[PDB]
């Protein structure tokens, strides 16, 4: 979960 | 009282309640509300677009967690403070545990533990004002916040 929760993260900061 | 708390909470609290419940809690807020009720177009811009886009993710996190009850509360809080471990803090993973939170409390909802939604809203506010207090005062707060998403309109 917490690793799932970087990845997703990441992405979202990635994309704005 | 700590206002960065108080506003952290109101805005969390806010948003998982009205995803939870499918109704906006219609009593406007008072206390630092234009930044606030930003903070919420925000929230349901790019929240409910991080549950959509991560739908399938999210469902297997909270099938891992199996958060049921407050006790369970605690492995969530747990999680969510050692997301930030790597040394990385961003406002991407910020919105996101938001957002996980709101998936949560749809969920609480459906198994009529609505009573968790308030330990679930405290355990997201306090990694924002304890954990990465420092971080989240350094980046302007909320304002900050509001001023990351934002969408331009040309």
């Amino acid at each position: 979960a917490l690793e799932t929760l970087r990845r997703v993260g990441d992405g979202v900061q990635r994309n704005h | 009282g700590d206002e960065l708390y108080r506003q952290s909470l109101e805005i969390i609290s806010r948003y998982l309640r009205e995803q939870a419940t499918g109704a906006k809690d219609t009593k406007p807020m008072g206390r630092s509300g234009a930044t606030s009720r930003k903070a919420l177009e925000t929230l349901r811009r790019v929240g409910d677009g991080v549950q959509r886009n991560h739908e399938t993710a999210f469902q297997g996190m909270l099938r891992k967690l199996d958060i049921k009850n407050e006790d369970d509360v605690k492995s969530l809080s747990r999680v969510m403070i050692h997301v930030f471990s790597d040394g990385v803090t961003n406002w991407g993973r910020i919105v996101t545990l938001i957002s996980f939170g709101a998936f949560v409390a749809k969920h609480l909802k459906t198994i009529n533990q609505e009573s968790c939604i308030e330990p679930l809203a405290e355990s997201i506010t306090d990694v924002l004002v304890r954990t990465k207090r420092d971080w989240l005062v350094k980046q302007r707060g909320w304002d900050g916040f509001v001023e990351f998403f934002h969408v331009e309109d040309l």
